[PDB]
Formats: structure tokens, C-alpha cells, sequence
DNA sequence: CTTCCTCGAAGGTTC
DNA sequence: GAACCTTCGAGGAAG
């Protein structure tokens, strides 16, 4: 399936794996549960997959559930009296639980009990439950929001990093024999350059070139389908969409190159001004064609040469 | 006079009286012959 | 029905039918649904009448709603339960809709599941409910307007552009054959011009004069009863409206022209802000009478010659 | 009654009378149902009353109701199916209706038909209901902020506009003559002018004089009584009232011109800042005395010489 | 006079009270009622009072009742028929009835008379109810949240406005015959000046000095012991209080008129963003001493004469 | 007792004490009940002890609520319905009412009658005449139509050091404790000018002269138990002082802005702004400024640092 | 046990040991009551610990609660209803209780007593209800959420520091005595530098460090294991995490030091603005490798000889 | 009904 | 005077 199921499977993150096992093993002889972990990083790096894979690997059943799904105290509750020891449970985006029932984990993550009220309403009184030994999984894109006494009880931090072009090439492999397509090397390095290095694009793009081929070819691609398809599609040979052209062009034809001011820029190519400095300007920087200057941005010789236009 | 009777309390009902307080309330009226108009006006006119 | 039922009857916008051509009949092939699709760009372009083609070529039943209309999770979860295996969702103004809403589609659209606590008190417990194969059909005004981890899961971008006079004339001679009328083809072509560059406005446009004509004329339209047809209505002689006549008289007359922002425009005409950012502002840019500048909006001395003022 | 019966008898809106009158006559020419209409401009020009004027010129029974008077669904589903093949329905304030009611105008005015959610929580189902022949009649104050969707379904636009003084003068002596009082037609004029435009104004104006000629004068409506009256009233030569004479007096007394912002001149005069705003400034704007600022309302040169107080 | 019977013995309002003499008599020199009349005001300048003076003059009897005691069209309907022909019904805070009731009472100000439909529709018959001439008296202090259908059954509108010096002095000059206290003339006036136009606030400020005059003094409020009264209680000869002065000085002596903050004012002088907002800013506004700014408050002119400090634009 | 219960023993708030002793002998002369008063202003300067101390100077019974307790309209009814002639009634933290009740407090304040509506029938109550005494740390929260009926306001100010230095030497006597006349003042002068942390104060030395002293506070034994507590001669804290240093050492005064100034001392920001930037800017120490706030000449002389203008 | 339950085993904290100990004394010989005890700062200082040696100490029952768990004030009052003489009652994350639950504590801390309403209908009375002698204790890291007036109520209050290396070290070897483990003097002095100063950081780092000596090693922590094992996790010497060096490394190559904007430098290394601001930028201030200015962040002199560059 | 937070303004620095 | 960056203040909407 899509979702590798081990770490056999699971191509790349190098960093993460290789920690993970170590981590894992070591509980194993121990006869004990694992530690917390929490999983953070950018968009569709593979942290829900990763779940699956650590509860796999554990060979135990897994509970799962997301931070929208808990929106007060009392689901929280019924939820931990199901955990069962040596369960697992996942908490996916779990950024989203309010503060009124993330302070309730304070306790059960540390000392595994949980102080509740019970009675008639009338007359009540205080009680612990006490919790079985257990392992809490979260996955957030932004650990930023989490307060510090939450973050701090993780006793496991694996920050998911971009994939390579020779890593971020077997996926899209891989993703081919599940649809039983066959692809030439040199087309999945060229759907890999693409890609953005990350994983979700990959297989975003190799699905709109499969239904191509198959609809005005052979059903095969080879580097010859590939450039119909992507043309069609409209992704440049670096990615880029005809927005990001529509920007770097602007800035060397009406501005040589800058500096220029981003409100400046905004008006001529008609986008809104956080628009461009949220959406199309993080990946422009990071590849080179933007540098950011105390004057404004200018556009370096590779988006010069890219473009086609004549650099000085 | 069961127009009257059942004009009443249907009018009275729609008036907002709850449809138990309403029966009770037209039902209390002691003259039977009281026309809807006589009804509903001395029913009222007691409640208040 | 006037409304377009199969490729067959769909005019224009060919880069978008080209595609889904390719990707309805490659997911035909294939025993499964299309994938989600998103559909942006101006309103009245014909999007919604778009997802009815798609369900009548998949041969599967649409269902309809917005995005304001879902105010909470329980709400979308009811609608996602009530889809048969390949039924197609619409939602209208998908960027609109309340974020604690958003966060619940991110499951069902990748897996097709979703986690809900269900049932109250002692009885409140987690569900996995499993979701039917479905096809989300999203429609919004720019995709910059949404969210990245929303935006990452739809497959499939269609960006919709303004009609040219060519096809606009071709739909008002087609909607003009429905009804028992007969249009010449210099009127066809003279209420396109004047339609805005919009289908729905030339049909509306089209039901009045066929009205005119009936009462005021020989029950037959030609450039003579255009002409007066549409003088008696507010269009002006290319398709300048009222509110558009308000815009360049207040613009002109207090603030000199410009340079004036947005806002105090809005509120000096007594109109929203996304009225004029999403209705009036695109067509009087695109056709050169308003021109955006860092400083704000500027008139143009075709904006101040059609008014009549003097252009200083 | 005071208001018009027929389009014989309602005096002025000849745009919007003139063009009524043409799709009505059209509509039964055709043996079909009027097209759905909108009316929207300031209050009391008489919006309620072209609809009883419809409905008799049509020879349809009226039915009327309004936004803030529906509050759920089953409401509107119970009167929308007691209506006659032909009947016209009439909702004040359409603008003002919760969102959830909307949804149900929406298919009944695209198709006339709507969609009902049955069952809670675990059940959740849908039953489709066709609507007869009907034609519905919106009335709005805020054009500008209506629902864009909702907007975009009507087929007539109806802009009332305020009456011209001819017009006035003409309604002044309607009512006159029904209470049977002896006014001439220089005393009606100096009404006419000072009625702000609005012809329920006018009426609450002459009742008014009516008790003040049959004390202070012979019962006679002179120029020399009509002046009398019309300054024990507090009524400016220019129609200003008690609370805006308030407004622009204390603007140059207290803050010599401005600029002044809302909140701060809404707390010096005792009115809630939401009222200043919505029900008193729209006058004093189009009649070009207050001119909004970035910084606050500002006195321009017109209410300066008005007030008697010399400029800067 | 402290409580009138007719035009001739209230106090003040003297435009309000001038219109609605002549309505009055033209409504007299026919067999109808008065038009329904709405007043409007900020609160505690004598609204309910004059309600009952109208009804007088009128001739008629007074039903008063309050927005807020109405739930249920029973109850406006149960009350309407105890009135008699041209009973006056006086409604306060008349914008917040419920809007079931609204409905309601359009039909009885403009027909006098309600129709109450009853059946399934497919069946139905009503019943017709009379009511006798009756005028509806209205106060509200928000006109706003009035929908624009009620307003517009409304015929009289009557606008109550702050007292003025000679009038709010006659108040405490009277005021001070109900107690067994002697006042000056020149006294009453120095107490009116700081009453800040409201007879309540009048009458609470003369409380106080008739305790100081009675233990510090002979029991007689001159000149000498007014001034000393008015001492002891921090009220400046403007009516500002003890921490108003605080405030005007502080934004004058440490920012330079502003803008200054609230978070920032309220800090200096030890006390809680809603006190200031709430109980000094209001009235150190409608005096003009200062103005609010989306940078923050700033003092005005009148504040830098009045405190006593130079200033420059 | 800690609390006084007379006149004669309150000390300080002479603008309000010498108003309430008029106001409580002209009520008295009349044979009449006192007009209803508010008492409001900071925390711990003698609010509550002043509502007992009217209630004993006026020879009557006090009854006693608070506002979180009345969570109905028929609570406040039935207490109403408890009191006698002459009786006052005192509400703490009235600000908590709901409005619903507060609607029902007008009428009893300014008609003396309840209407309740209770077979449902209205019953009209006549109620004797009662002095209602409110307390609060926030009176801008009560209704405009509230504050309107209040006859006497008593604003509570802080307290001078030879105020604060009498106090100080009288809970000495209750705790029997001899503590000498000057050690009394170095206590004063750090109590922040509230009697209730003057009090905290003395208990804290205490204890200490009791571990590790003859159970005698002297002019040596005081000096030892203020630098254990480590609180400056001025009553600032640790955290005080370290505000104060880092901002001059490292922004050579200001202006800094609050986040900044919070990440460098590792502090949370509601701390700094809500628990320890207050005092510091009522005393002078630091100004607020468009641009952030700025050390004054106050603070480089206090902590022994060059002025630099 | 891993928490310390007497002063004996409570490492670090003179300030507040000290005075403890002083107040703990004093309270047992006039037998009464500890006064009312406030803990608050930084997370995992020893917060919590704290309270539970307190009572030990005491020789006392310890009643123990928390913030989210009091939602109503009849939850509190019946907490409080079950105190018995010399209880000692713990509400951690005391600043979690709604602000109309604090304000019965006001007269129960100071008065021992709280108003209660009884009985029924109008013959409901309040009463009094009387507690016996008791301490309340709390801890919280948000103490300006606190009201004022209950903050003043607190007769003793704590503020917790950060530990010096030779504490951390002593607690990385008692924690080492808790397991079955044996560490060098030299390699438990390595973890303590990196422990950023948090106790629960030292013990983090021990139980991965374990891992992998008993997975990759003879069982046993040694400076050779010790370097490989930290090796692998990536902490500097001074504890910089990887992305903490990726910061510094940024600013002194591609900004000559700075000054620079957070939003600049967020984009640079992928990260995004609150994560650097809330995870990252803390520790590197408060060390003193980071300064802000008015200007932007600038590298300090010993971020320069720490990364290995010239301080031009 | 309340907290959180985001939108808008402006002071200051630099080329 | 265009362009960045930091900081404060008053809204307004999601609990
Ligand atoms: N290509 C087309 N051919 C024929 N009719 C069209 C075409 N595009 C739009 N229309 C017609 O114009 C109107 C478009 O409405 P709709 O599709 O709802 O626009 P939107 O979805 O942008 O609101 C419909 O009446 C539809 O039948
Ligand atoms: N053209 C007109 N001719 C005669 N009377 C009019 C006219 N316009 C308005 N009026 C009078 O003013 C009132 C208008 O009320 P209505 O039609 O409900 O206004 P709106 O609907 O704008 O509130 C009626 O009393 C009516 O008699
Ligand atoms: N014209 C007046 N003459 C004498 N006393 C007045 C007058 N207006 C107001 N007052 C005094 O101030 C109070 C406020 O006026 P009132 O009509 O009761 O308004 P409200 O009902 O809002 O309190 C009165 O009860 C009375 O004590
Ligand atoms: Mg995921
Ligand atoms: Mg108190
Ligand atoms: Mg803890």
C-alpha cells in the first residue's frame, strides 16, 4: 500500500530512524513501554506515517484520535479509562486541543493519574484514577503553539527534515509499481526534481502523468511522455508555477533586477501583499532566485539565467 | 356553547397561556352563554 | 433546462475541459473516483455548472452546499455520512468555511475516515467511522485564499478565465434558440459586448430585452431594439453599471481622481468591500479604467473621458 | 387608505414604474409567473406599498412577512407551502435572516425546491420538496450588504429613489384633502422642501401643523403659519433636525471643525455611537456637511455658512 | 412643586413641555386621542414624571408598566383591556420587549382592535377584539435598536435634555424646603453649578452639606459654610472630583497631553481599566477637557486653561 | 483583634474616617438610618474593616453577604425579607451580582418595596428602612443605575509611614513581640504603603528572631531577617532589582520594548506587566514611552549607576 | 524514589530551602498552621516536588486537586467542607480556576469561613460555614494570571532558580543510582553542562543515553560511550540543539552578524516565525549568544569563538 | 460575556 | 523618500 508499514519500507529521514530503533530495541528488552514522542515539521514530510510505522514496529494495537475531536475535558477522560497497558495512543494535530484540557495531560503524562470530580452535584468529592503504563504519540507542523510544561514531557523529539533528490527518486518508483505503471529512470528523476523534495507532490504529479499515459500513449512513460504531461500540467523544470514566473520576470523586466519594494511589487503582478510573502516567496528563497536585502529583494544570477535574460 | 368554550381556550392559547392554565382559566368562567368575544375578554380581564 | 448538461453542450473554457477529459476518462477505465478537484477564479464564470457535468459524464449523483451553511463538525459529519459510494460534494465558497470545520476534511479527503466522540456522559466514547469512496468539488475566488494543508490535498487545479465576445455571442445565441426567439446576429453580438464578459449576466440581460421586445416590439430583436432595449435598463453602452457610474463620479468629483484607498472607498458608497474587490475592481482593471498603484486606486482618462470630466 | 392602489395612482418612481410596467404586461402576454423582484433604497419611500400595487396589477393575493419574523426553518417551510398557484410572497428585511433560512431560499428561488434534514445525531437523512408557481418580492435597505449568492438570483432590480419636489407638493395636497384642511400651494412648496425627500416625513410634518394652525392660527395652512410651525417644531429651513443641528453645532463649538472620531462625538452628544452612525450620518454626508476622515469626521465650508459660523 | 400636577409646576424641559401643550389642547378641541408619543433622553432627567403630568392634563388615567415585566402577548393584551377610553399606558425601556410581542402591538396603535388567527390553515376562523382609544407613552434611551415598523406608528417625539442653571437652582431652592434647612440663594447656585445638570446628583450633594452645616456649623447653609462643605467633599467648582483632577494633571504633567494609553493611564493612578473608562471618562468628554484617538486619549486646550497650565499646539 | 473595631482605633484615612464621623452623628441627631454607602479603591487598605467599624460606631446588628453567594433573584429576596428596622446589610465583592439581581437591588435601595411574582400571583412587599454597604476593588463593573444611588463614596488612599509605623508596633503587642520604635520603620518603609504586607512582614521576622534570635526584634536582628527575605530598602525584590540592572547595563536605559525586556530576564510577559512593572512606575522608576519604557534618573541613583543623560 | 521526599535528598534551591526550613521550624513550635504558600517559575524547577516534601516535613496528610479540575464553585465548596484540622490542601495550576471561583477563597484564607445559601424558597437563609485550621498551597507558572487580591492573601512566597552545574551533576548521579546503572565522574559532568539547567533535562538526556549504552555498548556509560551516544542526539557542549547551530551558522555567513529580522532569518533555515521566536530564540538570548537591538539580531562575541570564527 | 490576538499606525534608522 | 524593523494601542470574534 501508499503508506509503508516498516522501517524496511520507509525511505529516507536517516536521522529519525536511526534513533527510533535504537529507542525502540532498548524498550523491548526492557519489557517496558516507550517513551513519549512527538513528531513535528513542514507539511507532508511523513509524521502521520511514522506513527503507523512506531506502532507497527512495537507490535501492539494502536488508538487513535486527532485534537479537534477533543473539545472538552470529559471526552478526554473516557478516552484514557479505555487505554488498556501497553497501548499506544495518537493524538494527531494535536496543536488544536484548547489549554483548558491540554493542562489535563500535565498530570497523566508524568504520574500517570488524573484528579476528577465525582458526585451528585450535590455532594461530590476529589479521586484519582490511576493510569496504566501507556504511550502518548503527537504530530503538530507547529510546536510553537504547545506551552512549555507540555513540549518538555516529550521525552522523544524527531524533527522531520526534506527529502533528496536520490531518496525523494525511489519514492516515486516505489508509488509506480503499486499503480503497475512502468517508468524510465530518467523520467522519475525528472518528476524528483519536481517534487519540491516532498513526498505528497511526488505522488501528486505521478498520478496526473499515469492517467496520461494511459489515455494518449501506451500506458508507459518514458521521457518523452513526461514533458507532454508536465507542459500540460504547466510546473517549469524547477518547479515553479506560472505565478512564481509571472514575479521573477517582473522584477528584471519593469525593476532590473531590484532592489524592490514588496508593496512595489505586489502592485504589478496584482497579487496581495501577504500573499506573496507567505505563499510564493518562502520557496523562491530557499532555492536562490530571491535574496532578501536591507534595501529589498533582488533577484541572484541563477533566476537571471533561468529566465533566459541576460544577467550583468 | 362549545364554540365559545373552545373558541376561548383556542384563542387563549395562542395568546401564549399554557394550554392546562388556559383550560383552567376559561373553564373558571361561570356564565356557560358567554359568547368567545365575552370569553376571551373575561378571561383575560380575570387573569390580569 | 438552459444549463449545460455534457462536454458536448459546454462552451468554452478549453484548457479546463481538455483536462478533465483526460482525467474523468483515464478514472473510467479504472474502477474508482476522480480525484478532488478544485475549481477557482471569478464568480459566474460557470464552476457550479461544471460539477454538474462532471456527476452526469461520472454517471453518480451531486450534492450541494456552502461553506457557510456548515457551522459546526457535527454538521459536516452528517452530510459525510448521507454519500453513496462515488457521489460527488460541491461546497461553495470553500475558503469561507469556519476553520473548526476545515480541520475535520483533512482526514476524509486522504483516508476516508474521520474520529468523532459519540454519545454524552457515561456513555461518551471515540468512533472510527469509515467513509464510502466520494469526490470533494471545491470552488473559491483565489487559492491563495486557503490554507496550505487544505490546498495540498485537492489533486486537481482549475483556474476559469473570462469568456471572449466569440463564445459569449455563441451562448446567447444557443440560450436564445431555448426560448421561441430569434435574435439577429448583430443584436447577439451587441448584447455579448455588453454582457460584462459574464454568462449570467448576458442571460439575464437577454430574458429583459426578450420582454422589451415583446411589448415594445414586432416580437423579433434587432440592433434598433438592443439598442433601446438596453438604454432602458441601466447598462451602459459597455456594460458600465450604476454602481460602477458611482465609483468614477465620487472618485472623480471629491477625491480629484485619486489616489484613495479601498476602504474609504467602500464606505463612501455605501457597498462592501468584497462586492467591490470581487465584482466591480476586476473588470474595471481589466478593462483599464482603474489602475493600481502603491498609493491606491487611480482613474484613468478613459474613466474620466466616459464620464465627461476634464483630465488634468 | 393613503397609499396607492395602482400604477394610475402611485405618483413618481417613473423609472422604476416605467419598467415594472412593461414586465408585468409581458408576463401575461406569456399566461406565466413574474419573475422573482428586489426592491432596495431608503426607508418609507413606499417599497411595501409598490408590492400591494403588484400583487392587484398581477390580480394575486399578497402575503407578507419578514426576515427577523421567520426564526427556523419550519417556518418558512409552513408558509412557503400554503401558497396558491400564483401567489406572491413578500419578506421585509430579507437581508436580516439567519443564515440556516437562506439555504432554503436558495433552491427554491434556483428551482423551486427544497432540500429538509430529518433525524438527529446517528440518523441523518434528506427529503426533497417541489415548490408551486410563485414569485417572490425582496425588499432590502442595504443593497451593499446582502448575501452575494442571494443577490445574484434575482431577475428585477427595482432602485426607488428619493421623490423630487413636484412630487412632494402633490402628496402634501393628497393628504390634505383627506383631512379635509385648506392649505395653498406656496405653504405646501416650504413643506415639500423641508421633508427631506421622504414622503412618510411629509405626513408627520402635516399632522403636526394641522394642531398648530388650529390653536396659533385661523386653521388656514399660510406660508407666514406654515414658517411658525415649522420652527416650533425644530425643523431647519434645510430639513436638519433637533439631533443633527446637535451634531454640527457641536463639532464647531467644541472641536473647531474636527477632525473628530466617532466614539468621542458620540459620547459628548448622548446617542449610541451605532446610532450616530447608521441612522444620522447618512443624511448629513450625502448632503455633503460631514466628510469622513482618516482621523475623524470634519465640518466642511457648507455646514460653516449653514450654522452661521464663519470659516477659517 | 417638587412633584407637579400640570405644565404650570414642572421645572424645566421647558421645550419638551411647550410642544406638548399645544398638541394637548388641539387634541382636546376634538373628540380623540393624543398621538403615541416617544421620548427620548439619557436616564434620570424626569421622564416617568412627566408621563403622569400628561395623563393629567389629558384628563385621563395613567397604566404604567415597564418593557421588561411584558413576556407574553397575554399580558399586553390582559392590560390593554383594563384601560378606558383614552387611559394613557406608559411603557419604559420600551426596546427591550421581546419581539414576539411587537408584532402584537402594531395592530392595537394603528387599528385598535387584534385578530388572532386560529386552525390549521387548511381550516381556520379569528376573533376579532375591540379596544378602546387609548395613547401609548414610550421612553427609551437607545433609539437605534427600535425597529424601523415601530417607529414608525410613533406620531410625537419628545427630546429631554440636561437642566440649566436657574432651573436646577430652583430644584435645590425647594428641594431644601422639604428638610427644615435655610438656604441661601447665592448658595443653592454654587451647589447647582457642580450638580452636573442632574437633580438627582443635586439632591445628593445637598444631603451632605445639610450634615456638615448641621455638626460644623448653626444649621444654616451660608456662604462661609457652603464653601467649607464643598471642602471637605473633593468637588471642584467644575464638578470634577478629587481623582478627575488627578487624571487631567497626570496626562498634562507626565505625557504632554498624549496620546497616552489606558492600560498606561490607569497604571499611574492605581486604578482598573473599566473604573476609568466607565465612571471618570465620560464626563470629562462631554465637557470637552479631552478626546479619544486611535493613538490613545489626549487633553484638549480646555483642559490646559482650566487646569492652569501653559499650552502649545 | 488584628481588625479595629472603633474609630478611635482605625488609624490613617483621615479625608475618609473624618467624613464618615460627620455623616454617623447627623444620621444619629435625626434618629435616622445612614444613606447607603460604597466603599471601593486597591486591595488591603481597610474596605472590609471599615464596613464592621460603621455597623459598631451605629449600634446595630450587621448582616452579612457576598456577592458570589447571591446566584438568584430569590436569594437576595429572602434575605431581604430577614431584616429589621435600623438594620444594615453588608454585600462584599458586590460586583459579581448578576444583572438580573441587580435590576431587583434599585427598587429596594430607592422604593424600599419588592414585587414577587409567586396559583402565580403577585405579592407586593414593604421593606423597613435598611443601609445597604457595598465593597469593591472595581466599581466601574456595577451599572450606571446603580452608582447613581450610592449617598456617601469612600475612596481608600494609601497610608504615610508614621501611619504605617504605628500599626506596625500595635500587632507587635498582639503577637507580644517588643520591637523597638526604629526597627518598627525599617518595616514600613518596605510595606509598599499597605498595612496588610506590613503585617506579612512582621510574621516573617518573627519567625526568624524566634529560630535564630533571643525571640526579640532589634535594630540587628531586623537587618539579618530584611536581607534573608533579600528586600531592598525601597521594598523592591529580587526580580525587582533585576529589571532595573538589565536595563540599564544592557539598553543603557531604554527604550526597550516589554517583550525584549521579558525574554531577557526569563520571565513571563503577564508577570512583568501585571505583577512587577506596577509598583515600579507609581514610585517613578520607570516611565511607559511610545517607543517602550525608559529607565528615569530615580532608578541610576537608586541602584549606584552613572547618569548619562 | 525519583522524587525527593525530604530536605535531606532536595538538592539545590538554598534561597527557598532555607527560608522554608526557618518558617517549617517556627510554625511546629507554637503548634499551629504553616502560613499559606505560593511556588511559582520556570518549568520542571522542582515546583511540584516541593509541595510534597512541604507536607513531610510537616507531618501532615497531603489533599491534593488541580485548577482544571474546579469548574464551579460547588466543586470548591465541597472540597473545602472535608478539611480536617492541619490539613494541607495542594491545588496545582491554581491559575486555571474561573476568576468567580478565586473570589470565594478570599474570606476562607483570611476569615477561615465562606457564605452559604440554605434552605428553600423564601425562607432560603445564608449561613456561615466555619473551617478548621488549614494551609493551602499552590503552584503555578503563570502567576500574573492571578488576581490581586489573592496574591496578597499568600503569606509565604517562592520563586525557583535555575541549578549550577554541580548540582546537575550530583542529581544526573543520584538519578544513575535510581537505575542499574554506573557512570564516570567525567561523563556525568558532561550531561549536566548540557542540561540547559533543568532537572528534567538531566534526566532526559541519562534515559537516552542509557538506551543506546545497553544497545550499542557493554551496558555500562563511560566517556567513550558517553561522546558516541551524544554524538548521535547532536547537542553542542553548551547544549545548542542542531537547528540552534543551524541559526547561529546563518547569521554569522550570510548577515556578517546581523542586524537581522526574525522574519528574515525564519525563512532562511525553513522554519517559521513562532517557532524560532518560541522554541529556538529563548535559550540562545538568555545565554547570551543572541542580542536584540532596535535594529534586528545581532551574533555576539561568543557566538563568534564558540562556532569557530573571527571576530572582524 | 470574555480572552485572545491581529490589524493599523508611527517612530526611528539607513541608503 | 523608499524600504525594514520594532513597538504600542484599540478592535472584534471565538470561545
Ligand atoms: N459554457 C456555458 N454554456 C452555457 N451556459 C453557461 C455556460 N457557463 C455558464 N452558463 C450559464 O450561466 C449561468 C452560470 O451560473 P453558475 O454556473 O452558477 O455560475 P457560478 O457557479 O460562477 O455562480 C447558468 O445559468 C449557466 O447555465
Ligand atoms: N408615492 C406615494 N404616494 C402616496 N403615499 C405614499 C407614497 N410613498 C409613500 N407614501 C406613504 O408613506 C407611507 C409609506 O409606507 P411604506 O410603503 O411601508 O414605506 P416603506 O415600505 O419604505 O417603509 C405610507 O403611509 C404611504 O401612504
Ligand atoms: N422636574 C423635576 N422636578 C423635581 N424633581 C425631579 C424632576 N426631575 C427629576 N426629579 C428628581 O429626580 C428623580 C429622577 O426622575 P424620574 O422621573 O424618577 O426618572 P427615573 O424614573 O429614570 O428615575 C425623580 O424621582 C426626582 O427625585
Ligand atoms: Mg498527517
Ligand atoms: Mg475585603
Ligand atoms: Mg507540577
Amino acid at each position: 500500500t501508499l503508506r509503508p508499514q516498516y522501517f524496511k519500507e520507509y525511505i529516507g529521514q536517516d536521522k529519525v530512524k536511526d534513533q527510533l530503533k535504537i529507542f525502540i530495541e532498548a524498550a523491548k528488552l526492557r519489557d517496558e513501554a516507550l517513551d513519549h514522542t512527538l513528531l513535528f515539521g513542514p507539511p507532508g514530510l511523513g509524521k502521520t506515517t511514522m506513527a503507523f510505522v512506531i506502532a507497527n514496529e512495537m507490535g501492539v494495537n494502536l488508538k487513535q484520535t486527532s485534537g479537534p475531536a477533543i473539545e472538552k475535558a470529559g471526552d478526554l477522560v473516557a478516552i484514557l479509562n479505555d487505554l488498556e497497558p501497553g497501548d499506544i495512543l495518537f493524538i494527531d494535530e494535536i496543536h488544536r486541543m484548547p489549554m483548558a484540557v491540554e493542562e489535563v495531560l500535565y498530570s497523566a503524562m508524568e504520574d500517570y493519574y488524573i484528579d476528577i470530580m465525582i458526585g451528585a452535584g450535590e455532594t461530590s468529592r476529589s479521586v484519582h484514577l490511576d493510569l496504566p503504563p501507556f504511550t502518548l504519540v503527537g504530530a503538530t507542523t507547529r510546536a510553537g503553539m504547545l506551552s512549555n510544561p507540555l513540549r518538555a514531557r516529550f521525552g522523544i523529539n524527531g524533527h522531520m527534515e526534506y527529502y533528496e533528490l536520490p531518496d525523494l527518486t525511489e519514492i516515486v518508483e516505489r508509488t509506480s509499481e503499486i499503480f503497475e505503471m512502468t517508468i524510465t529512470p530518467e523520467a522519475a528523476l525528472e518528476l524528483a526534481r519536481r517534487s519540491r523534495g516532498t513526498p505528497r507532490i511526488a505522488n501528486r504529479l505521478l498520478k496526473r502523468v499515469r492517467d496520461y499515459a494511459q489515455i494518449m500513449g501506451d500506458g508507459v512513460i518514458d521521457d518523452k511522455i513526461a514533458d507532454q504531461a508536465l507542459t500540460m500540467l504547466d510546473v517549469d523544470h524547477e518547479g515553479l508555477d506560472y505565478v512564481d514566473q509571472k514575479i521573477l520576470r517582473t522584477m528584471i523586466e519593469m525593476y532590473g533586477g531590484g532592489p524592490v519594494g514588496l508593496g512595489t511589487l505586489s502592485v504589478n503582478i496584482a497579487e496581495e501583499r501577504e500573499t506573496v510573502e507567505d505563499m510564493y516567496e518562502p520557496y523562491l528563497i530557499q532555492k536562490g532566485f530571491i535574496m532578501r536585502t536591507r534595501t529589498g529583494r533582488v533577484a541572484t544570477a541563477k533566476a537571471y539565467e533561468h529566465m533566459g535574460y541576460d544577467y550583468t | 356553547s362549545e364554540d365559545a368554550e373552545q373558541e376561548a381556550v383556542a384563542a387563549l392559547v395562542a395568546l401564549g397561556y399554557k394550554p392546562q392554565e388556559a383550560s383552567r382559566m376559561v373553564s373558571k368562567i361561570a356564565r356557560p352563554d358567554a359568547s368567545s368575544e365575552t370569553l376571551i375578554r373575561d378571561a383575560l380581564r380575570a387573569a390580569l
